[PDB]
RNA sequence: CAUGGAAGUCGGAAUCCGCUAAGGACUGUGUAACAACUCACCUGCCGAAUGUACUAGCCCUGAAAAUGGAUGGCGCUCAAGC
């Protein structure tokens, strides 16, 4: 859902890899409706993987995706 | 072997921690069933099993810490794993009992006792009347719905079923194997 | 027309086999060296061709 | 490397009665009487217990150790095939011409004989008779089965193996003419 | 992402996490598409060894000619050979 402004009609026939998104609690928001469906002990478990789960859009900026979850140092919530 | 670093360290800490240890002969259980049970009892205790400890379970028995652990040496032969709780024997008793599950025919399994269709409507389309053929059973249609006229011996207790029986046991909700959680004499009781 | 299960049975007795490249000589399946001795038990085997 | 050393064991039921003399085993029990003589291979028969047989070699090299474990499982053939039997069964695979087969009974001997008519419409009548102590029948269970029953191993084999090989293709590529008779189960007369 | 339809298995581009002792955003089979099935991985049985690549001794393959035929002959196999 967080893509790049519309997804217009007869665009997606060439390469559609223009779908990045920023990488903020506004991920982190959406991982609360999941809530850890298989134990992962919490929602701390659901962050790291909900975090590292949009690999395609590579986080924001210099930040990756798999960098942000691997470091153990964010806030439980 | 990273892995199997962690199993090492892993059980000589839980096991001197919680002073009861509980055994259990689980045997041809499905994943599954060990994954509620392990949701289930999440808060309180946690299973683990592995292979063998040929020295594992030795090594604690070297220091004087558990006299006790020599003791409990020989009863480990295969496929049984222990349980680490804090809670009463009374409670946790049957705890682990739940979740029975219906396990289905594998074309030849050996069913213990011997197993019958009780006479009654199965009420599914009658395409399938030739599956009842194959076995030869008397099946007279009655509105749009297959019935058992008289009962017919599908397959002899302790004699392998027949893979179109064990097939057609499946829609029919009936088999004779009841899959459980087994309990094993723990500590001499 | 041949069975299904039949035509399995009858190929594996004259389809699924090894050819020697020195002797033609018919070999098992999962056989590494030959057996006959004129060609020396080479190790220099190929799979029988299909037909198609 | 000779080995010092080299040892196997036969355990023995307790229905029937095992005699050795001269390198030459006889094995008798419920269903019949088998003999075998293996004064070729040098061993050393002996009763280790009250029902196992045991037999060795002594300073042997790596080629005389070898046939220690081949005598082995020859003895255990003949105690199961006396007391539980052999069976054979096979199948007719043609295209378009039927296989006809008449298993005619004993003649004026134990021996069996199979005639086998238009093989690939071919004029031939080919005929095969089996080793004494097999009997050949034609199924009833299903359509195009030939079934052999004895009790030694080795003559029920051999005259399977003489069927399937009497009926051949020649001047034509086998991957299609996929015609004959094969061998496609083996196991015992009792269960 | 793709889309009459592609749920691992037309195809294009990424390869994380839960639970565990172990099972892959999968090596095939397979469905219009799901499914079903196999493999991968781990567990139960047993009882002490196992896997890959190289070096050089005897032996074997490579080893086809014209009258009948020559380790000197007979013959020899834990040799009467090296
Ligand atoms: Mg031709
Ligand atoms: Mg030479
Ligand atoms: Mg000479
Ligand atoms: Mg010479
Ligand atoms: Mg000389
Ligand atoms: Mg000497
Ligand atoms: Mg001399
Ligand atoms: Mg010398
Ligand atoms: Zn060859």
């Amino acid at each position: 859902a967080l893509k790049e402004p519309p997804r217009d009609r007869k665009k997606e026939k060439n390469i559609k890899h223009n779908k990045s998104v920023s990488l903020d609690e506004i991920i982190e928001i959406a991982r609360t409706m999941r809530f850890k469906s298989f134990s992962k002990d919490l929602k701390g478990g659901v962050k790291e993987i909900l975090g590292t789960a949009f690999s395609v859009g590579c986080q924001v900026d210099g930040k990756s995706p798999k960098a942000i979850s691997d470091a153990i140092e964010a806030g439980e919530i | 072997s990273g892995n199997k670093a962690g199993y090492f360290d892993k059980l000589k800490g839980l096991l001197e921690e919680y002073p009861s240890i509980f055994v259990v002969s689980v045997d041809n259980v499905s994943s599954q069933q060990m994954h509620e049970i392990r949701k289930a009892l999440r808060g309180q205790g946690v299973v683990l099993m592995g292979k063998n400890t040929m020295v594992r379970r030795a090594l604690k028995t070297f220091m004087p810490d558990h006299p006790e652990y020599e003791r409990l040496l020989p009863f480990v032969k295969g496929n049984v794993g222990f349980v680490f709780t804090n809670g009463d024997l009374k409670e946790v008793r049957e705890k682990i009992l739940s979740n029975r599950i219906k396990a289905p025919a594998r074309a030849g399994a050996i069913a213990p006792v011997d197993v019958w269709v009780p006479a009654g409507n199965t009420g599914m389309e009658p395409g399938k009347t030739s599956f009842f053929q194959a076995l030869g059973i008397p099946t007279k249609i009655a509105r749009g719905t297959i019935e058992i006229t008289t009962d017919i011996k599908l397959v002899e207790a302790g004699a392998k079923v027949g893979p179109s029986e064990a097939t057609l046991l499946n829609m029919l909700n009936i088999s004779p194997f009841t899959y459980g959680m087994g309990i094993a004499q723990v500590y001499d009781q | 027309i041949i069975e299904p299960s039949l035509k399995a049975l009858a190929s594996k007795f004259n389809c699924d086999k090894m050819i020697c490249r020195k002797c033609y000589a018919r070999l098992p399946p999962r056989a590494t060296n030959c057996r006959k001795r004129k060609c020396g038990h080479s190790n220099q085997l190929r799979p029988k061709k299909k037909l198609k | 490397m000779r080995y010092i050393h080299s040892e196997e064991t036969i355990p023995v039921p307790e229905n029937l009665k095992v005699s050795i003399k001269s390198r030459l085993v006889t094995v008798e029990g419920p269903r019949g009487k088998l003999q075998k003589d293996l004064s070729h291979i040098a061993v050393n028969f002996s009763v280790v217990k009250k029902g196992v047989i045991g037999l060795e070699i002594h300073h042997g090299s790596r080629k005389d150790v070898a046939a220690l474990r081949t005598v082995r499982t020859i003895i255990n053939n003949m105690i199961i095939g006396v007391t539980k039997g052999f069976k054979y069964k096979m199948r007719y695979v043609y295209a378009h011409f039927p296989i006809n087969v008449n298993v005619e009974k004993n003649a004026e001997t134990g021996c069996y004989e199979v005639e086998i008519r238009n093989f690939i419409g071919e004029k031939i009548v080919r005929k095969v008779v089996m080793a004494p102590g097999v009997e050949v029948e034609i199924s009833k269970a299903q359509k195009d089965e030939l079934i052999l029953s004895g009790n030694s191993l080795e003559a029920v084999s051999q005259s399977a193996a003489d069927i399937q090989q009497i009926c051949k293709v020649r001047n034509k590529d086998i991957r299609k003419f996929l015609d004959g008779i094969y061998v496609s189960e083996k196991g015992n007369i009792v269960e």
